[PDB]
């Protein structure tokens, strides 16, 4: 890990997400600077030393690297930001849940550093990597996936994939479930909001040109092309991240009752986003 | 069943470990010695709730260390023959079923699992499922099992459960 | 020699007083909070962690006032401690299931009174 | 021990594991020092104690400011012929560093051996490596080490520096191309240490010929604050019949078969198990300042002890000062 980080400060890996609350909602402005993804476990770092020599770490300097107890393989010199997600198949007694590695972001891929590339661009390299390490002849192996990344101005598309499903062991009580690109779902814990544009830049929408543009708040310059210094590298994306937790009392699907009035609903976050798209 | 009982255990204090505070040393010694243990008569010793009584310290003749009989409220657990208990599945095997009840490993053999719940390695988790694909017992599930018998080995109990009678399987 | 289906317990487990799963969760999280303070004391057993997360997963009564209400409503019922705790932990919904998971409840209570008590359990279950 | 200088990587410097070349480089150093045993020929200084400091009055001394650095003898044999030697005997080839002969600038130096340290420096907030030449053993096979420390000090100036400066004046040498800066540590007569005081201490250098090996008359002074020893940290539960099997942090030193000392094991100390731990001394206790990633083994035992001989019978920041000022009269 110290070799792969090349003298980057270790404290960067210890930063906790800012909780999204009515007091922190203003931080998601401007809306176009952000991406979002549905979380199904706590975030961890993962290092690949080759084959089944895969280890995880929870970002605290006190914590040991733990060997990953999953039947999966990764190239040496691989450093990922991940979560572990169990994918339930079916419902109730017939329900079958399989844990899967879900990549949230990437730093190093088989000795290629990608940390300074744009979040979507880093994810583009990450998406190809999951196919590269894929093993479809080996249904006994634990799957690696990339998270579905949404534009923050399209968060409405996430709630259409939230369903109330009967999980094995929930005493028959339906649980909130996020359904992926396949016939698998997981119980969501919340939603990460990641900044992809670096200061002093920000993304506007031009009503005259019907296109997004980058605006430099210091120079007052505007461009329709991606400025190289507008790119948020991994450390800015990781440090600047918000987390909207989806615990009890939070309404994100219409079948949930009762709502806690001190907690942001889907309707509050979507209304705020709609007011700040324009 | 998760039990709240009172237990008696004797602590041996060498005079090197007296200190200015003597009784806190005995409390830390009891929290070290019996927490996390398992005995055949009293089961899984989970924790010590409240150290009730500290006995009189009998200096053993010829020995140096003092001996404290100690009564203490304790949370324990004991597995029982025929008790229907909730459990977490850890592994589905073609021979049996590794589940957990607390720290206890429980092994449910397939020969005492009915003919509906067949084994499948061809699913990406190897699991227990029927031909209707309705009851799917796989890893990290919440199930219920009837404990037939327990075997204690090396100062710890493991158990054997079953699913033969009614209303057993997935919650 | 022992049999939990007919309350056949050893003589050591005669004064055995039961506990609920949320009671075990609350008291062991209090022990974990005692371990968080009061330093120069190491981490507890692997048994402690496994029991604590095990009863955290299967916890049904999210309030201690819920614990006290279930304990007050069941303790005034002519049950053994074992039958009381196994009912309040497994939480069945039909009185046939109440007699099937616990075969020592055969004829202790009337099955309509038993279904009243099970509906009181499902009334006092803190849902998720 | 392929880390050349820790805190930076440097262009062209490379460990030498080639069997024919290494045996040569080492052999030629032993040769040039007239050195006896195995390993590093370089003169080794010793720590000032209340007994040593009496020597500053027995003969003439020069003094300079130690900085923590790494000890490297530089062997200049030819054209790309420059090499560097470790406290370890590790050998490194240096590439674009060139030493002109003072008479003929077209020629290069051969059969020259230098003593000095590699130090990292600060101007721009970024690391600039420097080699400081603090002594010279051989020049053209000329045995300048048997000459007098001012003679050797001057030699280094006109033979190894002025020439590299002239060729830089002309653009035959773009300072920029060379892996590191090259400089001579300035030394001062004894009487000037009062005006002076990453500089961690003092060095007291005698006027006599260079000697390889342990030099009891070359004195390194460190303020007793910075005294530190590197132990390997081993913590084990210790209550076999004892009531409390509290795990206890034991400290280990090289050469000693059993435990040297004990440290009270902190909640944070634990993850350092098997790894070198660096300790200071304060309260009749040891303390953990940092971790070192550059060694898999502790200090030599007799090193730890000569650390202690230093801490308990210390030469104080003030004791040294009175001793110098009195003799400056």
């Amino acid at each position: 890990f110290f070799e792969l980080i090349q003298g980057t400060e270790i404290d960067i890996f210890s930063y906790k997400p800012t909780l999204l609350t009515s007091k922190t909602l203003e931080k998601i402005r401007p809306v176009f600077d952000y991406r979002c993804m549905v979380s199904g476990s706590e975030q961890k770092f993962l290092i690949g030393l080759g084959k089944s020599q895969i280890y995880t770490w929870d970002g605290r300097q006190s914590d040991r690297w733990i060997k990953l107890d999953l039947k999966t393989e990764l190239p040496r010199d691989t450093l990922l930001s991940v979560e572990i997600v169990h994918e339930l198949k079916g419902e109730g007694k017939a329900q079958r849940k399989i844990s899967a590695i879900h990549i949230l972001d990437v730093l190093v891929l088989n000795g290629t550093d990608v940390r300074e590339q744009h979040f979507n661009q880093r994810i583009q390299l990450a998406e190809k990597f999951v196919k590269a390490v894929s093993k479809p002849s080996r249904p006994d192996m634990n799957p690696i996936r990339v998270k579905e990344v949404y534009r923050l101005e399209e968060m409405e598309k996430i709630f259409v994939r939230l369903e109330m499903k009967i999980i094995k062991g929930s005493s028959g009580t339906p649980k909130l479930s996020y359904t992926g690109r396949d016939d698998r779902h997981f119980v969501p814990m919340g939603l990460y909001i990641v900044r992809t544009v670096n200061e002093p830049w920000t993304m506007g929408f031009s009503k005259s040109f019907k296109k997004k543009f980058f605006y430099n708040k210091k120079t007052k310059d505007s461009t329709f092309d991606l400025p190289a210094d507008s790119i948020a590298p991994f450390h800015i994306c990781y440090y600047g991240r918000l987390f909207w937790e989806w615990g009890d009392g939070i309404r994100v699907h219409d079948s949930q009752k009762p709502q806690d009035q001190d907690k942001l609903s889907k309707e509050d976050v979507l209304s705020f986003i709609q007011m700040h798209r324009a | 069943m998760f039990y709240h009982i009172s237990l008696e255990h004797e602590i041996l204090l060498h005079p090197r470990y007296f200190g200015p505070n003597l009784l806190n040393t005995v409390k830390q010694k009891l929290f070290t010695e019996v927490e996390g243990t398992c005995t055949g008569k009293y089961g899984f010793v989970i924790a010590v709730t409240t150290i009730d009584n500290i006995g009189a310290g009998v200096i053993q003749p010829g020995r140096g260390f003092v001996l404290y009989p100690v009564k203490y409220k304790a949370i324990v657990f004991r597995p029982f023959k025929g008790e229907v208990v909730d459990a977490v599945v850890t592994q589905v095997n073609k021979v049996g079923l590794f589940t957990e009840i607390g720290p206890m490993s429980c092994f449910i053999s397939r020969h005492s699992i009915p003919s509906e719940m067949e084994f499948d390695p061809n699913s990406n988790p190897p699991c227990y499922k029927t031909m209707d694909e309705d009851i799917v017992i796989q890893q990290d599930d919440e199930i219920r099992l009837k404990i037939v018998g327990t075997r204690v080995d090396k100062n710890d109990i493991f158990a054997i459960g079953s699913l033969m009678d009614d209303y057993l399987g997935l919650v | 020699e022992e049999d939990a289906s007919q309350l056949i317990f050893p003589k050591e487990f005669e004064t055995a007083e039961t506990l609920l799963n949320s009671e075990v969760h609350m008291l062991l999280e209090h022990r974990k909070q005692q371990n968080e303070s009061a330093e120069d004391e190491q981490e507890l057993s692997e048994v402690f962690m496994k029991t604590l997360n095990y009863t955290a997963r299967f916890s049904r009564f999210k309030n201690r006032e819920t614990i006290a209400s279930v304990r007050s409503l069941l303790l005034q019922k002519k049950l053994h401690k074992f039958e009381l705790a196994c009912l309040a932990n497994l939480c069945p919904e039909t009185a046939e299931e109440s007699k099937a998971l616990i075969p020592s409840l055969e004829g202790r209570f009337e099955d309509e009174e038993l279904q009243q008590i099970l509906d009181d359990i499902q009334t006092k279950r803190s849902f998720q | 021990g392929a880390i050349f200088l820790e805190g930076v990587t440097v262009k062209g410097v490379t460990q030498v594991t080639t069997q024919p070349k290494l045996g040569e480089v080492q052999q030629k150093c032993h040769q040039f020092c007239g050195w006896e045993g195995s390993g590093f020929p370089g003169a080794q200084p010793v720590s000032m104690d209340k007994q040593n400091i009496k020597l500053l009055d027995l003969k003439p001394y020069k003094v300079s400011w130690k900085a923590d650095g790494t000890r490297y003898m530089m062997l200049i044999d030819g054209t790309n012929e420059v090499f560097m030697i470790d406290r370890d005997n590790s050998v490194f080839h240096v590439s674009n560093l060139e030493f002109p002969f003072r008479k003929d600038l077209r020629m290069h130096l051969s059969n020259t051996l230098l003593d000095g340290e590699m130090i990292i420096d600060r101007v721009n907030g970024q690391a600039v490596p420097r080699y400081l030449i603090y002594d010279i053993i051989k020049f053209n096979s000329q045995p300048v080490g048997d000459c007098d420390f001012n003679v050797r000090l001057q030699c280094i100036e006109r033979e190894i520096i002025s020439p590299r400066h002239e060729k830089m004046k002309t653009g035959l040498i773009d300072k920029t191309q060379e892996p590191f800066s090259v400089r001579n540590k300035p030394f001062f007569d004894i009487c000037t240490s009062r005006k002076l005081l990453e500089m961690d201490g003092l060095i007291f250098q005698p006027t006599g010929k260079y000697k390889p090996g342990r030099c009891d008359d070359i004195l390194k002074w460190k303020p007793p604050s910075l005294n530190s020893v590197d132990f390997r940290l081993k913590i084990t539960r210790m209550g076999g019949e004892g009531l409390l099997p509290q795990n206890v942090g034991l400290l280990y030193v090289g050469g000693y078969e059993r435990p040297f000392a004990q440290i009270k094991v902190t909640k944070e100390l634990k993850q350092y198990d098997n790894k070198i731990i660096e300790c200071k001394f304060e309260n009749n206790s040891w303390v953990f300042m940092r971790q070192r990633t550059d060694k898999s083994f502790p200090n030599a035992y007799n090193t730890a002890m000569a650390v202690c001989n230093s801490i308990s019978n210390p030469v104080t920041k003030e004791m040294l000062f009175e001793f110098i000022d009195r003799c400056t009269a």
